[PDB]
């Protein structure tokens, strides 16, 4: 979700992938701790006794008839986080999420409540200001030529300066804003 | 648009899309809110199939349940003033037929 | 006003294997050549109030005794007030 | 809710207990900054489980690309304060 | 159940239809015949307004239960020798039901040996 | 009440049976009863006796409209619009009446219905024979007209009706 | 035509509610199951019947989806059954309001659940009707005690399976109170409204002993054979599932297809054609 | 006292205006109000008549 | 509304012993109401008539004549 | 009935003669007046009508649409406030004047005793209409949509004008009282079923009938709000009005001329609901809409009995509120996305809430959620239909459930969901647009109460 | 040996079980890298114009408004009459039309038969 992602996935990706996600569906059927700290263990010895395989075909061979396995065994319902995409409270509070911006449409006489957190959004705001106009010409003198290449963003490297296009990160509304 | 990654960090992250990517024509049709193309764990004519045989058997094991009625070995209730005329329907100027019942 | 009363984490040495399933399962293990790294995290769910069980009838008969021996003095006062 | 709010000194003692909990590391050498590959001798493999120690410990989930670059108990406990937004 | 299974796997003439019970005649049995009693009239049953379903041969019954239930009402267990009462006259009226049916089931079985025997007699 | 007239819409003469508790427990029918008479209907009887008197301190009458009887359809000359026009208002007006009346009967149906429990089915055979004679009267007299009805068409259409009656009279004299 | 529908519907949700695993997904399926054992009430002709069944299935019911709201906000907005414990004695009183709740559901004798689904059974056994729609109807009590089983079993038996922190708490007065006056309800309110209402059908006052007792056979063999099957899962061994369970678990199939087939063309020909 | 106000703002004002509106403006109109007539039992008197229903045939009482 | 309960992190949480009688209690009244109804109404569970067996009763109470009057 | 006519005239020396910062101020004002007014309209009779002269007169039909139509001006003004803020003064006159003219020939055309009259006004509203959408039109495809909308009107209308005076010559007089009192059937020939084609397409085609529909998303989509509001709430009627006068003489051809027409409608309500699913535009659906709206309404006209009429009136009064309030919403959103794309501009109910609960109202209505006036229409239609032929529920319940499948998911697009986070010029709603909103939301809800007001001539 | 997983086109292939993912050749690391390149320089310039602070519209997705124009209004002038769009025209545009007028009429005409023979029990069939 933070990360930027790579072009493609290495092998390695594609074992830890398989390895979490059998454990985790697993997981799913040995509903119980013991039950399943015995096959989970079990799984990873199963999973550990072709680690050391050296040519690249063999190991492609392998983990493609192991995904076929787990396809066949994956449990159609597995346990899911309540807050994951597939759970039970995905995206339950993200009709409280408000953007920053409205507080500009404010009234005066709400404004007059609140004297401190305007006073505060106003230095915000001007650091923001400032901090742009430095940004854009950091993030235009070290982009390569050609456009770049991954989603990559470079950390402020002076001392005044801020990490390029910042705002709408640190600006985010909560996690739960109510 | 359902099976598209859950946890890349889309500009439009309900619709799971990018600024400036191609929208695909039948954007509208998959929306999250419409039908989804995600793979099942079971195969579509595998489960096309059994819930057409479950479907077809219930409705077959209900007409033959129909052919073959359930109930006790007893015979019609009885009901006195010649079945119960004049309280069903009426018509007391026509002096209907008498109809008696057996007690054993 | 919550809860906000400073509360410490117990001691990380008290949970151990001893006397539970893990037991079971880490010498099942053995017997193969193996052995399980994440063991003891598991083991405050056999340690506290969670050591003693209850069955599924004992579950249901949650109040049996009491109940029982409200039906029997009330039919025993029935009994006396009637013959009379 | 009646959720007490999570701290940072909270998060980090609490990594530290999953950590300990862990036979395969050392209790009395592993600090807040010992790399898993390095400083314990780890495996991706145990890497993968820790991360997955963490998710059943604090109740949500790591993205997987997020979590196979979390190599320090410090870099799990700032990425639990940047998701569950604990500024103290 | 037996006797659905009888019917459905054995003879299915040697046992009743339920939807056309009795194809025998009431008095082909015995001249005597007593004739079922009722005590609740025409009148005061549609004044009771009972149910159209509720209005057999136990009649009287229901309207004693019905008038005991709304003389003492607020304690409701007051009178239970009524509804006792209704109950095994409808018990009475389900046993004579079961009677019927055995009746026209041995009458069945009674005609078909005689229709046997004679075609026995008349091949003999 | 003397509101409406009893004959227009017929009530039985309501029999009720007496309160013959046959045992000393109190019923908590009879105590509500009392205390929502005591704490409802004496405010509400007093303040209509002061809106009455009010009402009663300013006494004035309105009058029920009287139509008289105009030539109709049948002696109209064919293109005589005023005739026409006038015979058109009084089939109108018939109209309406007859529907009304068909609204009487019909909610007599529904109070008889209502009023006999679990009876209905036999005591009330006069309603729904009632209402079967005037319904079969209203559809042979305005059923199929369309939404472009007239008095023409009304009469067309009688006079279609008579024409079968009178081949199926001419035949059944002659059978 | 109702008697069918309603047969069907009780044994198919009754089926499907056999295996899943979130809590308000099962009590929504046994929801369903007595609408169809309503529906199949309505269709031997007792309307009475029916309705005395909705009004039973609306306490208890309600005090069970009650209970479960109390579990799912007691352990932090979880509704798996699978990381639910040991709360038998961490929430005695939402412990025993479930138990009092699916013992009513399952027709526990003199219950408030007794009063109208026993005597759906004997009517259902004492009429001329479809025999597959009465086998159904057995299968489908059997389910339900199997359910209710798998409920408590998997809720409030084993040892606790939620994340380490404990945020147990049950001692909140709005709560305790508006669970105990469904407690009572559930309890009483079956025998109360059964003698207070005047009598409106005839009743099988007589009828064999086993077809008598058919509804308590029937509950208790369910229960015993779910209760033996679900202690197998304490068993160390693990075996991949069957065709049955997956047919039952993903809903017979029904919301996938009827999901993806229909509106997918309905969708599709509006655009392309239309 | 809350209570006691709440009783009178939330039923005593609702109660009063429906029972005017039913009692001198709804039962004003034939019909708008329609009761099932009370049952009638052997052995009831009525009100209005005064009389007295004949009790039952005297069947057979015995268990 | 409720008391002041504080969370344990991995110990069995808190239980005041108002909730464990209130608990305690109800189930012992579902248990007595259970008890209590069968004893005065057992009927209602076991049936009050029994069942007549059609094989026991006589050929003559049916009119069943062998061939003979007819 | 000059007493409305002449105020309405009125208002065109007002507004010229007004402040340049006062003509919007006067022109509502007033125009309210006239629409408090036209209230006393409401007071028909169950018998013939109300004749105030040789020229006009005033029916249970008229009535409703006439109260309609005074009342439709204000709110249009208050629409089109907004839009034209940097507009010059003599521009913004022409506007309000072509405003009062269209006002006036609808108020003109409805009484119209005699049929020719009816036609002269009857198309005399194709003239202020068309320059409105072609002048005060943002796109540049406003050209094609008034050509669109010019020429399949007149193609369909000119066969009218024959018919009129070919009927004036063989009956003598074009008066409608003359028209129903001496009206006799129509024989089953060529000549006459022509002379049936006639009466009916210029009728058929306004409506608009489906597959003589293609003009109507083209105007509507390309007008400014008050021309899409005035093209969906009182323009789409006349039609329907026009049919309820002129099947007078046309039976009993119209009992099998009628089966083409009902089947296009009965499968083109079906066709656009459907249409209506997969949309990439708020207005075009909302054509669409009252595409599939109008349709039933053809059903009920041609069915040709007293429920008919009366559920057909009634959808004319409810289609055409519902169907204004859903514009205005639609151009509130566009004012501050200005794109005019359903799925662009999404979770708005977290940003204007009482916007939200206007959407919601607009689209309930839409469903026909009883006891709403939509609903007694629909309910009235389909029930005369199901005496027509049982049949025809089938069609009726699939257009019902496609109906609120669609009003629910343009209410779910637009207002649920996540918002857009590059949209940051989402302002607080005026006070003007929820003025207007309730201001069409309240009529609807204080008709359900009467319905017997605009339930026709038939009631 | 377990059964294999068949697509369907409502139930596609998952990633994991696509054969193409296993067939790795340098094509395919160079196409993968030019994806990126491409999505990368997408999101630059959105973020590059959502964070800038001067601008208070909407971002013009040109990407938006070409699938509305293609939607809407680059249908006809790419429409061809071939067999496939004169058939399909033909059927879906009358042959519903022809088959539900076939429908009432059949309808209508058995229920006017009924009526003219006097046996269709029209009683209480008052309002029409
Ligand atoms: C008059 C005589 C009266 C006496 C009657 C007889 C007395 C008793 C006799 C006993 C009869 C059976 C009792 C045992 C029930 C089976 C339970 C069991 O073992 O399941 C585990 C077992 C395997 O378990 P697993 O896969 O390893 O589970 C993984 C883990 O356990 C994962 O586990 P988990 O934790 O996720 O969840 C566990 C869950 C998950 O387990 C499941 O998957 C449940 C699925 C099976 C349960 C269904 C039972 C009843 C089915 C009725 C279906 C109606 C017809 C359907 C037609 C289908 C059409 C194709 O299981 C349970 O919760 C408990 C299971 C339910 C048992 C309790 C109630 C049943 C008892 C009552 C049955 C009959 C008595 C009626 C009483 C009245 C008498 C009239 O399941 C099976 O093997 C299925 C066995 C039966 C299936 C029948 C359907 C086969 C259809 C094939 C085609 C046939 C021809 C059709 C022709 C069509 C032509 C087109
Ligand atoms: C495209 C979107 C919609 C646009 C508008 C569509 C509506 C226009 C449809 C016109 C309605 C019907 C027109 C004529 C119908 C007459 C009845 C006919 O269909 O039935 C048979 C008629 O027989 C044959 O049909 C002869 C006519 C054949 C030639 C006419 C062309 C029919 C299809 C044309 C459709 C084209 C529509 C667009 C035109 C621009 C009955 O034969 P018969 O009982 O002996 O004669 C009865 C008539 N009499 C008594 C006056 C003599
Ligand atoms: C007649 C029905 C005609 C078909 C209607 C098609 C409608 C198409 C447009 C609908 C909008 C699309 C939509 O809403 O998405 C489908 C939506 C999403 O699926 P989820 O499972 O919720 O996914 C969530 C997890 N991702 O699912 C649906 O709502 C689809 C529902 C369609 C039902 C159609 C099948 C109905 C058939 C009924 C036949 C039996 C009748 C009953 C007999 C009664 C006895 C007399
Ligand atoms: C939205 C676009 C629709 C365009 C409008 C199409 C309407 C079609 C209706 C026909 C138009 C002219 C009708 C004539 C007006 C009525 C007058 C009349 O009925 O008199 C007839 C005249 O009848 C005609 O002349 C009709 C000839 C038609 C000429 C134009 C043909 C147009 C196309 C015809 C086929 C399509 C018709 C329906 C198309 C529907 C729209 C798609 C005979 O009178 P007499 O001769 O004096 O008396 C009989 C004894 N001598
Ligand atoms: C219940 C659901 C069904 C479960 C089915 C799952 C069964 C899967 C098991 C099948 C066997 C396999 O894994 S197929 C084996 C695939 N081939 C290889 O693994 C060869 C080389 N592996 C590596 O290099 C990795 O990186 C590694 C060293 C492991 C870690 O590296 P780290 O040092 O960076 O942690």
């Amino acid at each position: 979700a933070f990360s930027a992602p790579a072009a493609y996935l290495t092998h390695q990706q594609k074992v830890l992938r398989l390895y979490k996600r059998a454990l985790r569906h697993l997981e799913s059927w040995c509903v119980h701790r013991d039950k399943y700290r015995y096959f989970a263990c079990l799984m990873r010895a199963r999973f550990d006794e072709h680690k050391n395989e050296k040519d690249m075909v063999k190991a492609t061979q392998l983990l493609r008839q192991a995904e076929e396995e787990f396809w066949y065994g994956q449990h159609p319902q597995p346990y899911i986080f309540p807050e994951s995409p597939g759970g039970t409270s995905y995206e339950r509070y993200e009709c409280y999420k408000v953007p920053e911006w409205c507080l500009d449409d404010w009234h005066p006489s709400e404004k007059a409540m609140y004297p401190d957190y305007f006073a505060k959004r106003e230095q915000w705001k001007r650091l923001r200001r400032e901090s742009w106009e430095r940004e854009v010409k950091q993030l235009q003198e070290e982009t390569p030529p050609g456009g770049p290449r991954t989603e990559a963003l470079p950390p402020a490297r002076k001392e005044g300066d801020l990490p390029p296009l910042w705002w709408h990160i640190v600006t985010r509304p909560r996690e739960r804003p109510m | 648009q359902q099976e598209r990654d859950p946890w890349y960090d889309w500009d439009h992250p309900d619709l799971r899309l990018n600024w400036g990517e191609p929208i695909h024509w039948d954007l509208d049709m998959y929306i999250r809110n419409r039908v989804d193309t995600s793979p099942t764990p079971v195969s579509w004519n595998t489960m096309c199939k059994h819930l057409f045989g479950f479907v077809a058997f219930m409705l077959f094991m209900f007409w033959v349940g129909e052919i073959y009625p359930s109930y006790q070995p007893v015979g019609p209730k009885q009901y006195p003033y010649n079945d119960l005329y004049l309280e069903r329907g009426g018509d007391p100027t026509k002096e209907p037929e008498p109809v008696v019942h057996y007690e054993i | 006003e919550h809860g906000h009363s400073k509360m410490e984490l117990p001691d990380y040495k008290q949970w151990k294997i001893e006397g539970t399933p893990l037991e079971t399962v880490q010498e099942k293990l053995a017997a193969r050549g193996l052995r399980d790294p994440w063991g003891r995290n598991e083991a405050w769910r056999y340690s506290g109030g969670f050591a003693n069980n209850v069955s599924f009838v004992g579950a249901l008969l949650k109040g049996f005794k009491w109940g029982f021996a409200a039906f029997v003095v009330a039919v025993g006062a029935e009994y006396y007030l009637e013959s009379q | 809710s009646d959720a007490p709010p999570l701290t940072l000194e909270a998060i980090k003692d609490r990594v530290l207990y999953v950590l300990k909990l862990y036979d395969k590391i050392d209790p009395e050498k592993l600090s807040v900054n010992s790399h898993f590959m390095k400083d314990l001798g780890l495996d991706s493999l145990d890497q993968v489980e820790i991360i997955m120690a963490m998710e059943d410990e604090f109740g949500f989930e790591i993205p997987d690309i997020d979590a196979e670059k979390l190599m320090c108990p410090q870099e799990i406990v700032d990425y639990i304060a940047d998701k569950k937004d604990v500024y103290e | 159940g037996a006797h659905l299974a009888r019917r459905y796997l054995g003879d299915a003439s040697k046992e009743p239809d339920p939807l056309r019970m009795p194809t025998f005649p009431p008095d082909y049995g015995f001249p005597e015949r007593k004739e079922r009693e009722m005590v609740a009239t025409q009148q005061e049953m549609n004044d009771a307004q009972l149910m159209l379903q509720q209005r057999d041969y136990c009649a009287h019954y229901l309207i004693q239960l019905l008038k005991c239930k709304r003389d003492s009402f607020p304690n409701f267990l007051a009178c239970k020798h009524e509804q006792h009462d209704w109950d095994y006259c409808e018990h009475l009226d389900y046993v004579k039901r079961m009677k019927e049916f055995e009746r026209e089931r041995r009458l069945l079985q009674r005609k078909k040996r005689r229709e046997q025997r004679e075609a026995e007699m008349a091949r003999g | 009440p003397d509101s409406w007239d009893k004959d227009v819409y017929p009530e039985p003469p309501r029999r009720t049976p007496a309160p013959a508790p046959q045992t000393s427990l109190p019923n908590p029918v009879t105590y509500l009863t009392k205390i929502f008479d005591l704490l409802v209907d004496r405010p509400v009887t007093l303040a209509r006796e002061f809106i009455e008197q009010q009402h009663a301190k300013n006494r004035y009458y309105y009058y029920h409209r009287e139509f008289r009887r105009v030539p109709d359809i049948t002696e109209c000359e064919e293109k005589d619009i005023l005739c026409m026009f006038e015979a058109e208002m009084q089939w109108r007006r018939d109209y309406k009446v007859d529907q009304e009346i068909v609204n009487i009967i019909q909610e007599r149906l529904k109070a008889c219905q209502q009023r006999e429990g679990e009876s209905y089915r036999q005591n009330c055979a006069k309603e729904l024979e009632q209402f079967t004679q005037v319904s079969k009267a209203f559809q042979d007299r305005y059923s199929d007209l369309g939404a472009h009805y007239s008095a023409r068409k009304c009469l067309a259409k009688q006079k279609q009706r008579m024409l079968a009656e009178r081949k199926a009279a001419k035949e059944a004299a002659a059978a | 035509m109702t008697l069918c529908l309603g047969a069907i519907t009780t044994l198919f949700t009754a089926l499907c509610a056999i295996t899943q695993n979130d809590i308000k997904k099962i009590v929504a399926f046994s929801t369903s199951s007595q609408l169809g054992l309503m529906m199949v009430t309505i269709g031997i002709n007792q309307p009475h019947l029916a309705f005395l069944h909705i009004c039973m299935h609306a306490f208890f019911k309600a005090m069970l989806f009650m209970c479960s709201g109390s579990i799912i906000h007691s352990l932090n907005d979880e509704q798996d059954i699978r990381k639910m414990g040991g709360l038998y004695k961490a929430m005695p009183f939402t412990t025993t309001a479930l138990i009092i709740g699916s013992l009513a559901l399952t027709g526990m004798p003199y219950l408030t659940g007794f009063y109208s689904k026993d005597l759906i059974i004997e009517a259902v056994n004492m009429s001329y009707t479809n025999a597959w729609a009465l086998l159904m109807t057995l299968i489908a009590t059997s389910l339900t005690a199997a359910y209710s089983t798998r409920i408590i079993f998997f809720a409030f038996l084993g040892k606790p399976r939620f994340p380490p922190l404990v945020l147990i708490n049950e001692n909140n007065p709005l709560l305790i109170n508006s669970i105990k006056r469904l407690l009572i309800g559930s309890i009483f309110a079956g025998f109360i409204i059964s003698n207070n209402i005047p009598p409106m059908t005839v009743p099988n006052t007589t009828m064999p002993l086993y077809m008598k007792m058919t509804a308590l056979i029937v509950t208790i063999m369910g229960f015993m054979l779910a209760l033996e099957l679900n202690n197998t899962t304490y068993y160390l061994k693990f075996k991949y599932p069957s065709q049955t369970y997956k047919f039952s678990n993903m809903l017979g199939y029904y919301p996938s297809i009827m999901h993806r087939l229909p509106t997918y063309h309905n969708l599709s020909m509006s655009q392309k054609s239309a | 006292y809350r209570h006691s106000i709440f009783a009178v703002t939330h039923v005593l004002i609702p109660v009063w205006i429906i029972h005017y509106y039913l009692k001198y403006h709804v039962t004003a109109k034939p019909y708008t109000v329609v009761e099932r007539k009370p049952r009638i039992f052997p052995g009831d008197t009525i009100l209005e008549t005064g009389e007295v229903i004949p009790l039952m045939k005297e069947f057979p009482d015995q268990h | 509304g409720g008391v002041h309960i504080e969370p344990r992190y991995r110990q069995f949480p808190q239980l005041t012993r108002s909730q464990l009688i209130q608990a305690e209690f109800f189930s012992a009244t579902m248990w007595f109401w259970i008890l209590w109804r069968f004893w005065h109404d057992s009927d209602a569970v076991l049936g009050h008539f029994p069942y007549p067996d059609p094989s026991q009763w006589t050929d003559e109470e049916l009119g069943i004549l062998p061939d003979d009057e007819d | 009935m000059l007493k409305i006519i002449i105020p309405t005239t009125m208002l065109l020396p007002m507004t010229w003669m007004s402040k340049h910062n006062m003509i919007w101020i006067n022109a509502t004002v007033h125009s309210l007046l006239i629409s408090l007014i036209s209230l006393s309209l409401l007071n028909q009779l169950g018998e013939n009508s109300l004749n105030f002269s040789l020229t006009f007169f005033s029916d249970s039909l008229s009535a409703p649409l006439l109260v309609l139509t005074t009342w439709l001006l204000p709110l249009m003004l208050m629409a089109s406030q907004s839009h034209l803020s940097k507009e010059t003064t003599t521009r913004k006159k022409l506007y309000i004047t072509m405003l009062i003219l269209l006002q006036l020939f609808l108020i003109m055309t409805f009484t119209a005793t005699e049929l020719i009259l009816f036609y002269i006004l009857f198309e005399a509203t194709l003239v202020p209409t068309l320059i409105i959408i072609t002048r005060w039109g943002n796109q540049t495809e406003r050209l094609n949509a008034g050509l669109y909308f010019l020429f399949y009107t007149l193609a369909g209308s000119l066969p009218l004008l024959v018919a009129l005076v070919y009927i004036q010559n063989t009956t003598g007089s074009l008066n409608f009282l003359i028209i129903h009192y001496w009206s006799h059937p129509l024989s089953n020939s060529w000549s006459n079923i022509f002379m049936w084609l006639a009466c009916i397409m210029a009728f058929m085609v306004k409506m608009p009938l489906y597959g003589l529909h293609l003009w109507l998303p083209k105007a509507h989509v390309e007008a400014p709000i008050a021309g899409s509001m005035v093209l969906a709430a009182v323009l789409l009627k006349l039609g329907g009005y026009g049919m309820m006068r002129i099947t007078t003489i046309l039976n009993p051809l119209t009992n099998y001329m009628a089966y083409p027409f009902l089947m296009l409608s009965m499968w083109g309500m079906i066709m656009t609901s459907s249409i209506c699913l997969r949309q990439t535009d708020l207005k075009s659906l909302i054509a669409y809409s009252s595409v599939s709206h109008m349709a039933l309404v053809i059903v009920a006209i041609m069915i040709q009995t007293p429920w008919s009429f009366m559920g057909a009136t009634a959808l004319m009064i409810a289609h055409g509120l519902t169907s204004s309030m859903l514009f205005c919403l639609a151009n509130t959103n566009y004012e501050r996305v200005h794109s005019r794309t359903m799925i662009l501009a999404r979770g708005l109910q977290t940003l204007l809430p009482l916007m939200a609960t206007w959407w919601l109202v607009a689209s309930l209505t839409n469903l026909a959620l009883p006891p709403s006036i939509n609903l007694i229409g629909e309910l009235f239609i389909i029930t005369a239909s199901f005496s027509w032929s049982n049949i025809t529920i089938i069609l009726m319940g699939m257009n019902m459930m496609i109906t609120a499948l669609y009003s629910l998911y343009m209410l779910i697009t637009t207002q649920r969901g996540k918002y857009t986070h590059h949209i940051n010029n989402i302002k607080p709603s005026f006070t003007r647009e929820n003025a207007l909103m309730a201001l069409h939301i309240l009529p609807l809800l204080l008709l359900t109460l009467n319905p017997k007001m605009i339930l026709g001539p038939l009631y | 040996s377990f059964p294999k997983y068949k697509p369907s086109r409502l139930a596609t292939l998952p990633a994991t079980l696509d054969p193409a993912e296993y067939d790795i050749s340098p094509e395919t690391r160079k196409a993968q890298a030019e994806r990126l390149a491409i999505r990368s320089r997408l999101k630059r310039e959105y973020l590059l114009q959502y964070n800038d602070p001067n601008r208070l519209g909407v971002i013009e997705d040109p990407a938006l408004i070409r699938w509305t124009y293609a939607r809407s209004a680059n249908i006809y002038p790419n429409f061809r009459p071939t067999p496939k769009t004169s058939l399909l025209g033909a059927l879906f545009g009358i042959g519903p039309l022809f088959f539900w007028y076939y429908v009432f009429k059949t309808d209508r005409d058995k229920k006017e038969k009924l009526i003219q023979e006097g046996k269709l029990d029209q009683t209480f069939n008052i309002s029409y």
